[PDB]
Formats: C-alpha cells, sequence, structure tokens
RNA sequence: AAAUUAUUAUAUUACAGGCGUUACAUUGUUGUCUUUAGUUCGUGCUGCAAAGUUUUAGAUUAAGUUCAUAAACGAACAAAACUCCAUAUAUAUAAUUUUAAUUAUAUAUAAUUUUAUAUUAUUUAUUAAUAUAAAGAAAGGAAUUAAGACAAUCAUAAUG
C-alpha cells in the first residue's frame, strides 16, 4: 500500500543509464541463446544490416551522454543476435531486434526490374561532361549506327571508337549485338564515352550476372568530372 | 570519490577492506581479499542473498 | 587607494540593500 | 460522395448550397481524385471553409492584398489596438514556462530552501522559518590575469537555529555581492552541524583550541553572564544558541579563521558529561543542579 | 459674404551649393589579420585563503581530423551536424509542332557508403594501416563564430 519513488532503471547511477539498460537486455539474449549456431551465409556476405543511425539511437540511448564507442557496442550485439541462423532463431530475439531497425522500411523501394521492350531492345542513357547518349541495344551481329551515320564517319578518332567497343569487349559480346546510338551535346570525347557508359548500362538486362564484371571494368560508373568555373 | 560523497550525504556504506585499505572510511567494513573475482563474488553473493531474504520477507508480510 | 577603499563603501552598501 | 440537398441543407448555410449543387452537377460521382505531391493547395487539416476564423483568416474590413472591399468601404477606423488577437487562450506560453506577471517578490531564503530541498532533501520550511543568517565577512578579492585584474566578491556567513544547529558557508561571485551571499547562505545550510551545549546555554568547561594561526581560549560562564568574546565569535554564538561565554583570541585575529576555528572548537574540543561518564564508567553530578533539586 | 483659402510666377533672407580641407575629429564600410574544442555561467569538489579544478606535456588525422579519459558534470557559445548545389534514381507536369522527352522543373530518396576475408602493426580487440572479394551511379563543391590586432578617403555612405 505505501508508495515510494525509486529510479526506473537498475543502471540509474551509471553514466548513461539508458544505453546500459539496452545493452543489458541484449546481453541477456546472447547469454540465453549462447548455444544457437550462427549463419553460414555470413561467409556469403548476406547484404542485410539496416540498423538505426547513431543520431537515431541517441533519442533512446541517452542523447548527449551517448558516446560513439557505446553505439559501436550496440551494433556488435545487434549483429550477433541478427546473425543467428534464421531457422533456429526465436521470437524473443526478433522482438528485441525489431526496435533497432531503421524505420525506412515503412515505405517501399523505387526500383522496377528492367526488361527488354516489345522489340527486344535495351534502352539506356549515358552522360559525360556536357554530352548525352541514348543507345538501343538489340541482339544482332555487331552493327553500330551513331546518329544514323557509320561509326567511322561520326567518330574520326580510333581511340573514341575503342572506347565505345570496350563494354562489349569486357563481356566478349562484340559480335552479338546491334547498337543504335543517338548522342547530342559536348564534343567527340564526351559523346563517345557517354555512349560507352550507356552501352554498359543497357547490357545488364541481357544477362544480370555480368554486372559485377562491368562494374569492375569501370564502365558502369558515371564520370563526374566537368568544367569547373575557376574559384 | 564515492566513499567521500557517501560521507557527505550521510549514506551508510559497506566495503571489502584489504590490508592496504583504510577501514574508517566505511560504516561496515568487511576484511577480505578485494583482488580476486572469486573472493569478491563470494562476498557479494552472500550480501545479495541476504538482501533477497529481506525482500522476500517484506513481500510476504504484505500478502498476509 | 581606489581598489582597497572603494569596497568599504560598497560592502557597507551591500548591507544597505539588506535592510531595503 | 454526392449528398441530397436535404442533408446538405441541415449542415451548410443557405448561401453556400447553390455552390454545392453546381459542384455536384459538374464533378461526376465516379471521379477518382488524385493527390498532388508538388503543390499543397489545401491546409494540413480538414476545414469546410464555411466560417471565417477571427485569427487564421483575414480580418473583415481590413485592407490587404486580397481585400475584396472597395478602397472607400473599409471598416477599420481605430488603430490603437492589435487588430487580430492571438487565437484560443490568447497566449503562446511554452509548455512549462510561466508568464512573468510578478517580479521582485522572491525571497532569497525561499530560493535557497527550494534549491537545497531538490539537491539534498532538506525541509524547505525549516530553512525559511527556523534559520537565521548573519554575514560575517564581506570583501572583494582580485586575481591578476593577462587581460587585467579580475575582481570577485567573497562572502562568509553563519546560519543557525539558535537551538544547537549552526553552519558556516562561503560564497564567491564575479558579478555582485548579493550573489556571493546567496552562495554562502546556500553553503552554510549544507554545513549545518549540531554543537553540544551545557544546559543549552554554554559550553562544557573550557576550550583551548588552535586553528591554523588562531589561538582560541573559550571559558564557560554562569547563567546570565552574557557573551563576552570576540565580535566574530559573538555572532556564531548567537546563531548557535550559546548565551553565556567568555574568551580571548591570541596570535591571529583573522575573522575568517576565527569563525571556522570556533565552529571546529565547538565540535572537536567538547565532550558532553554523558559521553565522559560512559567512557570512564563513572557518574558525573552537576552540584549546582542537584542543590536546587527535590 | 468682397474678403478668405489653393495653386503658380516673381521678389525678399536665413541660406542653397562646394571633387575645399584627415595636418578635418569621429563613425561607418570593406580590407588584411590572427582567434576559432575556447571563454563565461551553474553546480560539485580541493586549499585556512588569494585561487585551483587536477588524468594530460592523452591518442589519432594533412588538419577538430576522429575517439578516448580525469572530482568533476552540465548548459550557453561556436564550430560540426545541418543546409543548398552538383550527380544517380523515383513521381508529377507536356494533348512530344515553343520538341531539346537524349529535354524542361517542381517534389521526394540516396553515402559523412557498406560487408567478408588475409596480412602488418597496435592500447592485440568488437582494432587501425593494407591488400583481396562482394554490393553501389556515388566521385566534387558551397555557404558558416565572436573577439583581438591592424590598413584603406570609400571618385563606393555618413556626422561634426
Ligand atoms: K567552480
Ligand atoms: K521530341
Ligand atoms: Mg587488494
Ligand atoms: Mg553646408
Ligand atoms: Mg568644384
Ligand atoms: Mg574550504
Ligand atoms: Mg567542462
Amino acid at each position: 500500500l505505501p508508495r515510494r519513488i525509486v529510479p526506473k532503471l537498475a543502471t540509474f547511477y551509471s553514466a548513461n543509464p539508458n544505453h546500459e539498460d539496452r545493452i543489458n537486455r541484449l546481453e541477456r539474449l546472447l547469454r540465453k541463446y549462447i548455444k544457437l549456431p550462427s549463419q553460414n551465409n555470413n561467409e556469403a556476405q548476406q547484404t542485410k544490416a539496416p540498423w538505426i543511425s547513431f543520431d537515431e539511437y541517441a533519442l533512446i540511448g541517452g542523447g548527449t551522454k551517448l558516446k560513439p564507442t557505446q553505439y559501436t557496442q550496440l551494433l556488435y550485439m545487434l549483429n550477433k543476435l541478427h546473425n543467428i541462423d534464421p531457422q533456429l532463431t526465436n521470437d524473443e530475439i526478433t522482438s528485441e531486434l525489431s526496435q533497432y531497425y531503421k524505420k525506412s522500411s515503412m515505405l517501399s523501394n523505387n526500383i522496377k526490374i528492367k526488361t527488354l521492350d516489345e522489340f527486344g531492345r535495351s534502352i539506356a542513357v549515358g552522360k559525360r561532361k556536357s554530352s548525352t547518349a541514348k543507345v538501343f541495344v538489340v541482339r544482332g551481329t555487331g552493327e553500330i549506327l551513331v546518329n544514323g551515320r557509320q561509326l567511322n564517319d561520326y567518330f574520326l578518332k580510333m581511340k573514341d571508337r575503342e572506347s565505345i567497343m570496350y563494354p562489349l569487349q569486357v563481356i566478349e559480346s562484340v559480335g552479338k549485338y546491334n547498337i543504335f546510338a543517338t548522342t547530342s551535346g559536348g564534343g567527340p570525347t564526351g559523346q563517345a564515352e557517354s555512349i560507352m557508359h550507356a552501352i554498359a548500362k543497357a547490357l545488364v538486362v541481357f544477362n544480370p550476372l555480368l554486372k559485377s564484371r562491368l562494374h569492375k571494368a569501370g564502365v558502369l560508373t558515371r564520370d563526374y568530372r566537368h568544367v569547373e568555373r575557376k574559384k | 570519490n564515492a566513499l567521500l560523497e557517501a560521507i557527505k550525504s550521510r549514506v551508510p556504506t559497506i566495503a571489502i577492506i584489504d590490508t592496504d585499505s583504510e577501514p574508517s572510511l566505511v560504516t561496515y567494513p568487511i576484511p577480505g581479499n578485494d583482488d580476486s573475482l572469486r573472493s569478491v563474488n563470494f562476498l557479494l553473493g552472500v550480501l545479495a542473498r541476504a538482501g533477497q531474504r529481506g525482500l522476500q520477507n517484506r513481500l510476504a508480510r504484505n500478502n498476509e | 587607494q581606489k581598489a582597497r577603499k572603494a569596497m568599504e563603501s560598497y560592502n557597507e552598501l551591500e548591507d544597505s540593500l539588506q535592510f531595503d | 460522395q454526392h449528398y441530397d440537398e436535404s442533408l446538405l441543407s441541415r449542415y451548410y448555410p443557405e448561401s453556400l448550397l447553390k455552390s454545392i449543387k453546381l459542384a455536384q452537377q459538374t464533378i461526376p460521382e465516379d471521379t477518382k481524385f488524385r493527390v498532388s505531391r508538388n503543390v499543397e493547395f489545401a491546409p494540413p487539416y480538414l476545414d469546410d471553409f464555411t466560417k471565417i476564423h477571427p485569427f487564421w483568416d483575414y480580418k473583415p474590413g481590413m485592407p490587404h492584398l486580397h481585400a475584396q472591399e472597395e478602397n472607400n468601404n473599409f471598416s477599420i477606423f481605430r488603430w490603437d489596438q492589435v487588430q487580430q488577437p492571438l487565437p484560443g487562450e490568447g497566449n503562446i506560453l511554452p509548455p512549462g514556462v510561466s508568464l512573468p506577471n510578478d517580479g521582485g517578490r522572491k525571497s532569497k531564503s525561499a530560493d535557497v530552501a527550494a534549491g537545497l530541498h531538490k539537491q539534498t532533501g532538506v525541509d524547505p520550511d525549516y530553512i525559511t522559518r527556523k534559520l537565521t543568517m548573519k554575514p560575517l565577512v564581506m570583501k572583494r578579492v582580485s586575481n591578476q590575469t593577462g587581460k587585467g585584474k579580475i575582481a570577485s566578491f567573497y562572502a562568509l556567513v553563519v546560519v543557525g537555529d539558535k537551538n544547537g544547529m549552526v553552519g558556516l558557508g562561503e560564497g564567491k561571485s564575479r558579478e555582485e555581492m548579493s550573489k556571493a551571499i546567496f552562495k554562502a547562505h546556500w553553503d552554510a545550510v549544507r554545513n549545518l552541524k549540531e554543537i553540544p551545549r551545557y544546559e543549552n546555554r554554554t559550553i562544557y568547561g573550557d576550550i583551548d583550541f588552535r586553528y591554523h594561526g588562531v589561538k582560541l581560549h573559550l571559558r564557560s560562564a554562569k547563567p546570565g553572564f552574557g557573551l563576552r568574546v570576540n565580535h566574530v565569535i559573538f555572532e556564531i554564538c548567537e546563531c548557535a544558541g550559546i548565551k553565556d561565554l567568555s574568551g580571548k583570541v591570541y596570535k591571529s585575529r583573522n575573522d575568517m579563521n576565527i569563525a571556522k576555528g570556533t565552529i571546529e572548537a565547538f565540535t572537536k574540543a567538547q565532550k558532553t558529561l554523558d559521553e565522559v561518564a560512559l567512557g570512564r564508567g563513572k557518574k558525573l553530578v552537576d552540584v549546582r543542579k542537584v542543590y536546587y533539586s527535590s
């Protein structure tokens, strides 16, 4: 019957009672489920780790008192519980981990699978300096047209021609596709490399397994360099 | 620091007093090894269970 | 002269405020 | 949804019914309204827009960019008051803030009592009603810095309840002496101690105490003797509840060190008759008190 | 009910005007310039006290760069964050002859990237430097505090 006022958290007298209480809750789970094996897909580097930001955790983990090393300690325990084998996990672990996932999941993604159009053509756009290129890639025999003109006519420099061919040379498919490239703006180098960038982005639809090789060759990266007004 | 604050705040204190420790700084000293986790956890456990029995006796008198 | 004696009048003045 | 005139005529004013009828004849019932994610035309809340809000809408009759009255038909002829008072309660006082209607009514003792109660748990009523505060030293000190001489106010005060409890407090402030006294009063309450008193009027026997350079010689006195001691000791005795005392200060007569020495002497240099009796296992009798007993 | 008042012109006199004066004194202005994790304040603690607040002459980065730590803790302060631009993407708008839709410009999202592994160091651990593999379009800028000490006539604004 008699009532008294007491500190809410067992860690009240510590420097950061809120962070220590949360760490204790996670530590209990890691002790109760010490035996449960961890994922063997961790070697496969599963791409899932959407934990809240240091600033977002500061709302619940002491605010100003929160130290970066304290946030690092929270992530080491959230990941360890998360990496328990999915088949052998339980509700308790997932319930505790739910509160620490980024709330961006509230909404949805903005990416729709790219597919060939009604005529079997992969359409991609590329940009370099002030130049732009819209290419139409279809399965063919290596025919290329630039703005309706022969490649040797539009691009006089052999180095520009070699730049256009490089993405097809990486996937060793130079004679497997017909390319209809349309380009505008900038000069020969910007247009040739804008076409290079657009062909690489259009080739991924035909075989998405080759994206990693295209990325490694450097043809899927948009070159950011542009003329800078002297400051 | 904590012991001096306890004195200033009139908070009774218990502490494990090793041979190099000042006994008069605490209300109820417990002479004992403070360097071994076994000795510390043994003494802490005894004090913790004593507290538990007090808590259980307080919750029992409320029921009846 | 300034520093030492100035406060004699002010500290007594502080006591003036106390009654106020 | 399209509603019959009967229903709409029981909620909306007659003047607006024609507009509702025309809108229900131009917008098909199967209209799939889309939400605009570029321009926000409507407010962030629901509103039928049938009533003019006295604050959130333009004041009728006031000139403004979208005033529909002719320039010779405005109805604001007095300009001594604010035309549109704040809506609702009439204030925007932040939650947890109080309107400063009354200023200068605070009692520094009550400010000390409230702060100490929150910080240490002492009773505010005792501090504000039972304690008497007396400043003992008030001076200005100065520190020589690269920028120049930085002055500070130093205050030493004694507090007591005249019934055994006495405390000494010190305070410093670079701003004003009143702030230094507030801190000293705050410190003094935290240092409150009980001092033994023989018959609640004097000390037990005589005391020869050395506090730094101060030599204190205090002697107990008969009832009705009064306080015959250094002026600094007098104030402390008054607060503590000592009525009869004689004494002399030798060597250093620094006021600050006399006050601290006196407090220390009253606690560390006295022994009650009860404490002496228990330690020695003997009975100590006050002959003067027995002479007037039954 | 001819006097009044309005406008205009002329005249009258205080003046107006002055690229006259920094050997005309001050204020602005902007400049350069250091300072920009340091002050002040609150509380606590040490010293009788003036005062001090202690680890620390910390680690680390090109660099407050980033992170630790102490009888100190916190606030304000300002950096930083943030913010905008660029870039990538999504939605909306255009009856695709104002055509550049390969575009225009509103809104939103994204990174101050992330993960595994080996090597070398370490304060050796839940680590940095490295390389290797994987995911990714992701690679660049902008503005930003208050003081202190000093410069310019500003034909770039004032006041006497
Ligand atoms: K201080
Ligand atoms: K077009
Ligand atoms: Mg030991
Ligand atoms: Mg003139
Ligand atoms: Mg001239
Ligand atoms: Mg002191
Ligand atoms: Mg600090």
